[PDB]
């Protein structure tokens, strides 16, 4: 499973007799999908991007004159023009100059002069800008299943299966193979303010790193540069990179101000390097609202029989997984396939079934399997396998699990409860309040009842119920309500 | 280095090693001044040279001919060891930073922190709603 | 014209007609390409004049002297007609503003204000008279 | 006399039986003073000015650079340094220039350039700026005695005399020869704040004009140009007229900004132009509130005996001149010298005298004479010169000449309300005091009381205090406080 | 002057006169450009002479050599008329000290001085022990 | 007599009975060791230096270069390196330098240089500092006897003996020829934070003034200049006086920063010299706390003749010495050796003399003999000397006397603070409360009480204490106290 090594894990448990389950997905963080009777999935996003972005304006830093021309005329002769005076990308300045003696006009006046060069600005020296398209962006979300063979924090399963999202496209179902179909219906949102970010990028170069950032566009939008739009041949205001000489008489010099990669690098320092991979132009921030249509799984190796109790040996001890779970990789030696006849016991009371495992009806197949992980009540225990035997004792504390369970439900309710209100009727009223109480309140209302069923915790809501009904202070009738909310969790 | 155009001019084209020389062109002579040449390439400026009488000497300028009209200077400014002027580019939980920014007030406003706690527990008689009163009463300064 | 100062270092004191001119001094010969000289008065510029290599064209010079050492080129530039921006210079209701004076010394002084009001409300009790001793304290803050 | 040409005039007269009078003097506004008995003297400020004043800072407009050099170093060999680099009177920049292969510099790259002038600024083109000296002015206050010659407006009579009147200086005496003397007790002194305005005078030179004017005294010393104290003969700051051009390999060329008193002058558009001549500087705001005594002049021509009673003829008919009295012109053909007689009536009471003679004692000089000026009571007017008779209807009332007396009195004392009180001690302040209240109420004595005489003012003072005590309300204090003024002005 | 070091590697030992001259060194040929050089001393800044082909011209060499390869240049700096800087060095009863600051606190808060007494002659009434207290209360403001 | 010429005065009187004085010396100071039938010595300390202090650390003013060399390599051809790269005792920065075809390195771009030189100083301009040492301090006291020849301002007196003391050796004992022994057990205090000051030497110069300083040490550690410890070859962190030129390629200069001993004069203007005297190097602030030892003085000429009353002649007419002190001088040419009969009467009182001489038994001697100081108590009285006479009367109140000791003890109290008593056992607090009570009442014990004997000091504690004992307010027993304080004086 890849959800063992990173070290936020979101742990969403599937109740008994249920087909769906929402989730909230983020940038470096996955949840890892369990259901009674059912295979057990792991659900991220793997990275947010766009492609081929729109271009929206591309300054460009060395400007590369050429063909500069002059002309003049003796005073009070009329004004000098130019052929190239009145054509596109042109900087065409006009002043006057002296004369005399030497000039060969008559009187001591002073005339006409104009000077200007074309300007198209150097190759490879553009820095172009792209802006985000939102109802263009995609998200990907990869769907891995659960399979006794381990995985290393940088490999790829081979069941490992894709699945793009975009505002339009709504609904997708996925195969796996023999495990069944996942149905995936999200709705997409983009914290970062896509109109107020501009990711500026320089041509292509080896010596530059990096070549790339994301800058406001209150501040791209008004570079002192020239400026075109893609598709044009002509820059506009090409004025800024040439600076003009006083005039001697017939010739004045135009000069050129040189690159600027430099200064624009250095007003760079300390700012975000967006990731870019060819041409896809990644993001860093949004998140995926989703739910999950279990009812097409079919548990895998069901058939098989279970090996004898005496063939096997550890390769893997068990470990802390970080998230309150344990981890081992056992390896067989009998004949294969076959199913991992694996139970743990806690202390004192060694003939009762005490493991919650996470991997789906463990076995060992034709060639791979033997990776098992698990959930034990807090205390000593022992875990078996077969013959073996080996010692742990969990430092969860229980109430710190539910209390964590209780902070996890109420940051999902914060982070994913901006779209999901509805309140149009009384209807849209009922189940936004139902929405908000199983967000809330799910695990606990599972871990509270657990195993005890829908008669059994109908009997209990009804029995909280009856005593609530009591006469008793005002703080007492606390228990009508807390009869209420067992039974609508207990039944909804 | 002397070319003679279709327009009815004539067009001297100079390297970095012809300055301070005098080239014939048609039937003048005309005497480059200028000193900032170079080897030839797309950045050329070309400006009109003068002409000037038998008895009159130049003043400035740097490209002058004599009895030879229409005569342009033409010269390339690459291969020089090279105002370079820069432009002026302009460089650029939740309730975490509440609760923070409320305590730093009640640290930087002990007198009238202590007012409001003063005047609350005086003038209360409402210590089920005493909190109530005093989360607003500390809240409210922004 | 040449000179020979007390130190070991020529002197060509060149004039207007001098310009692209090729003057002989001492074992070696040297031009002038300067094009903006005139005659000669205190207004006077004197820079040095470079020496160099037989294999070699001047870059951005004005004089330039082969096979001798230490020649200093110095011109009037006076003697001709005017390169000069002037300096900037800067050039050089009986009751209305009492008024607006008083109106604004109450509004930056709304307390003084609401203080003087209340005098006449509370403590002169001069009803008759208040109009007069609200114009005495107007007129206190002109 | 002059002062019937002027608009500001005023009747300053003394009380009946009266040695001293209080002025004060406006430029440009006369005054006239009578005293029963005496020859009748106008006086008024001629001018103010001051005479060659401390000079206090001096800009020029016109740099004149010369000896200009220029040295340079190639690239390692330290700095390029000048004799004229450390003198005083020079301005220089010590700059970088392109070295290369073309200037024999064996190594490519920067080397140091100097070019070092010495700039003395031109001669006739500094703006020379004096400051006025509160204690040095002096003051010119005329006095010419009353004749009986007409005297036109350009026209300067002959017997006029002048006086000097400095702030140490405070006693002085005249001679009018056959009029006797006048004895002058002048204070001086400025209303305005001499020390924020400084006069700026140009080099004088008759080109054009204007070449002098007062300026604020911030904005003359807030110029940009350079600028020296009297003494040290180098220009501080001189660089503000001097450009240096760009650096070339061995040459940097030092321009001129060449002159700029056009653009001053092109600043100074509506200003006051300051009003000098030889080496005085007038003003144009100021006062002189002196005491003029009255007691060594003796009216001329007493003994003349009556001249002719029909060879009396008018060389011009009265006429008013805005001034509350009437202008007249005679002519005689009869014996010479001889007293004019004159006099006036009203019709309806043909043997009552109603003359009051400005003039005093008109007489007919050999050359010259037969001016006479006068004033009428509002209503019938009848002149009886000899036999000649004109009809005149004089507007206005005596109510409102007491009115305008008053009024005018009251004005007096508050322009020269600064010398006018003393509070150094208590009899000063009473003394004070006394004086205000004699300016204020001369008029209104000098109207109410004509011929009452000792004993009748006396009587009517008695009464007033009588009326004064008399039993009343509080309010009747004001009739008790006017009692005892016209006692004390009564006194005095 | 010439030697050849026992790395095989030759030195030209310049002196002051032999600025811009030819040196023979094995079959080719050294061009010294140097114009700060001197007589000998411990003062020698010995560096590379860089040697290049016949096709291209010196640029930014000060020595440079023909024909050759691995020759170094060495020189004295002494007898030679002179760039100096200079490095930043920073430069370089008792009860009346109490008495002083204590009467200039009570002088800058006359407010305070009368609330002093306003406070002490009220609350205290103890003269004997107030005096005492005023005294403690004016050396408490340091 | 020698120190009367002094300032800062102290007089120290010790108790008749009495075979040790406590005393305190400090710069600038004066001691007049007095008790009853014995000379009268002076003490006051002369100079407090040390020997040769042991140099800490050198700063070197002028960096001799020498020995520069430079090498290159052009790119693709690895970081450049130079033997004196890691050699002690050198260098040398390594920078970037350009490179072309031009100098036979094909390929373009920034090539390696490096650039090293030996860097010493040589002599005469090494700023060598000093540290004092706390142990190594040495302090002398100079103790002359009373003879009685005047003694002028700055001539030396042969009797005059010397000693010196250190923390280490306390004790020591003099011989003054004819006189006695005095023994001197001194504990020094070094009165001077002299971890925090150092000694700024200049090397030898024998013009130019001045050579040595005082340095808060702070400062001194602080130079930014190149510093070694003495007996180090190189010169640690040598980069402070040597600039690199530009990179040229394959030349890179190196300058040389040039002398600094002009600087480093001009940042030590108005710091005080430091004295120093031969190898000796002098402080100036510190203070002994000594204790004199009397216990085998003898006074000289007790038995000799008397001189013939008749025969006297003045010198030097008395004068205020400025101590509250009388200075006479006599000169005597007849019979010698014999006794001055002085005596002092009070007017009104021919008897009774009034004047205690400082000059124990004044005699003439063969060699001197005559000077004779005196105090006297305040009013108008007439000294005697044979039958020479004259007038004379003192200045202040006797109560002056008595708070100008109080105030002396208080003083000399407080400047022995660091070792004026201990609390490490019961006896050694009662002793040093004995001691310090003793210092601060026993002027005024002897001013007040004299020769009144045990009997007489007992017969006033006993009435004190009884008095004490009797009827008075219940917080008026002060009486008490000044009885305890009297018995406590008088136990001695
Ligand atoms: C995973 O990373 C480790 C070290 O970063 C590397 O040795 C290993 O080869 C990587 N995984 C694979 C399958 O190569
Ligand atoms: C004064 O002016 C009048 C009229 O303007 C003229 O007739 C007369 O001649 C003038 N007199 C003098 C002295 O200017
Ligand atoms: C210093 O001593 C000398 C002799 O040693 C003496 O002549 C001189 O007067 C003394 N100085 C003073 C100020 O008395």
């Amino acid at each position: 499973s890849r959800c063992t090594h990173l070290e936020n894990r979101d742990f969403v448990t599937g109740t008994q007799g249920t087909t769906r389950v929402t989730l909230v997905l983020e940038l470096g963080g996955c949840v890892t999908i369990t259901a009674e009777g059912k295979p057990s999935m792991d659900v991220w996003l793997d990275a947010i991007y766009q492609e081929n972005p729109a271009k929206t304006r591309e300054y460009c830093l060395h400007a590369k004159l050429s063909d500069t021309k002059v002309a003049a005329r003796c005073p009070t002769m009329g004004p000098a023009t130019l052929a190239e005076e009145h054509q596109g990308g042109t900087v065409c300045k006009r002043d006057q100059s002296d004369r005399g003696w030497g000039n060969h006009c008559g009187l001591f006046g002073k005339g006409s002069i104009v000077a200007c060069v074309k300007a198209a600005c150097e190759a490879k020296k553009k820095a172009t800008g792209h802006v985000y398209d939102a109802n263009k962006i995609v998200y990907t979300v990869k769907v891995e299943p659960h399979t006794g063979d381990y995985v290393a924090a940088n490999e790829t399963h081979s069941g490992r299966k894709t699945a793009s999202f975009t505002i339009s496209s709504e609904k997708t179902i996925l195969t796996m193979g023999e495990y069944g179909d996942v149905s995936l219906l999200c709705r997409v949102a983009s914290g970062v303010d896509l109109a107020q970010t501009v990711i500026l990028e320089l041509d292509k170069t080896v010596e530059h790193l990096p070549t790339a950032w994301q800058v406001h566009r209150d501040w791209f939008n008004d570079l002192a540069l020239p400026w075109k739009h893609e598709g044009a041949q002509n820059w506009n205001n090409a004025e800024r990179l040439v600076e003009f000489g006083a005039p001697h008489a017939v010739k004045m010099d135009v000069y050129n101000l040189g690159d600027q990669t430099g200064v624009l690098l250095k007003a760079l320092a300390g700012v975000p390097v967006a990731h870019i991979e060819g041409t896809k132009y990644h993001l860093k921030s949004g998140h995926v609202t989703c739910e999950v249509g279990l009812e097409k799984l079919k548990m895998k190796g069901l058939t098989y029989t279970m090996c004898d109790k005496t063939k096997f040996t550890w390769k893997r001890a068990p470990t802390d997984s970080g998230h309150d779970t344990v981890v081992m990789e056992v390896t067989f030696s009998g004949t294969k396939p076959c199913r991992i006849p694996v139970r743990a016991v806690a202390h004192g009371s060694p003939d009762v079934n005490v493991a919650m495992l996470i991997t789906p009806n463990p076995t060992i197949e034709n060639n791979g399997g033997g990776f098992i992980e698990m959930q034990l009540p807090p205390g000593d225990n022992i875990i078996y396998v077969g013959e073996l035997s080996h010692q742990w004792f969990q430092k969860g504390s229980s109430i710190g699990r539910v209390f964590q369970k209780t902070k996890k439900g109420i940051e999902r309710l914060t982070v994913i409860g901006e779209h999901a209100w509805d309140f149009g009727s009384a209807g849209g009223f009922l189940s936004s309040i139902g929405k908000a109480v199983h967000t809330v309140l799910g695990g606990a209302f599972n871990s509270i009842f657990g195993g005890v069923g829908f008669l059994p915790k109908l009997l209990l809501g009804v029995a909280l119920a009856w005593l609530g009904l009591n006469m008793r202070n005002p703080t007492m009738s606390m228990s009508f309500l807390l009869a209420g909310g067992l039974v609508l969790a207990m039944t909804l | 280095t002397v070319r003679k155009e279709r327009d009815g001019s004539t067009v001297i084209r100079a390297e970095g090693k012809d300055a301070a020389t005098q080239v014939r062109v048609e039937n003048g002579t005309c005497v480059i001044l200028a000193t900032d040449m170079g080897s030839w390439c797309d950045d050329s400026l070309s400006y009109e040279c003068v002409t000037i009488d038998q008895g009159e000497e130049p003043v400035d300028v740097d490209c002058f001919c004599r009895n030879v009209d229409g005569v342009y200077l033409e010269y390339g400014r690459c291969g020089k060891q090279e105002t370079r002027r820069s432009v002026l580019i302009p460089s650029h939980d939740s309730l975490r930073t509440h609760l923070t920014r409320v305590e730093g007030w009640v640290w930087k406003n002990k007198l009238l922190a202590l007012a409001m706690v003063t005047v609350v527990w005086l003038t209360l008689e409402s210590v089920v709603t005493r909190v109530a009163v005093l989360v607003v009463l500390l809240c409210l300064a922004p």
